[PDB]
């Protein structure tokens, strides 16, 4: 629901257009890239499959084996977090996960 | 349940 009071700033949404540009230049399928294109990119990140794997399991918002716009954004984000010299805690805070996964309680 | 792996990483 746009316009109200509940606004959540998705951290990865501020530097998302970069991953968007990469997203489309990886050859997407129907606007969603598969584990093939994604993994190709992720191995060109030169990171181990273990780190990449936990990235996937956290970044796969749909839990659909694919990386959508927001999923791939999260993936690339965690990759560069490692590049910045950090670790992935295997936790997904409410403002790290797209607000599209929230129920109405 | 029986795992949750369908990712291109944990397949090897
Ligand atoms: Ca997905």
């Amino acid at each position: 629901g746009p316009l109200g009071s509940d606004d959540v700033e998705w951290v990865v949404g501020k530097d998302k257009p970069t991953y968007d540009e990469i997203f489309y230049t990886l050859s997407p399928v129907n606007g969603k890239i598969t584990g093939a294109n994604a993994k190709k990119e992720m191995v060109k990140s030169k990171l181990p499959n273990t780190v990449l794997g936990k990235i996937w399991k956290l970044a796969d918002v749909d839990k659909d084996g694919l990386l959508d716009d927001e999923e791939f954004a999260l993936a690339n984000h965690l990759i560069k977090v490692k590049l910045e010299g950090h670790e992935l805690p295997a936790d997904l805070p409410p403002h790290l996960v797209p607000p599209s996964k929230r129920r109405h309680e | 349940f029986n795992y949750e792996s369908t990712d291109p990483f944990t397949a090897k």
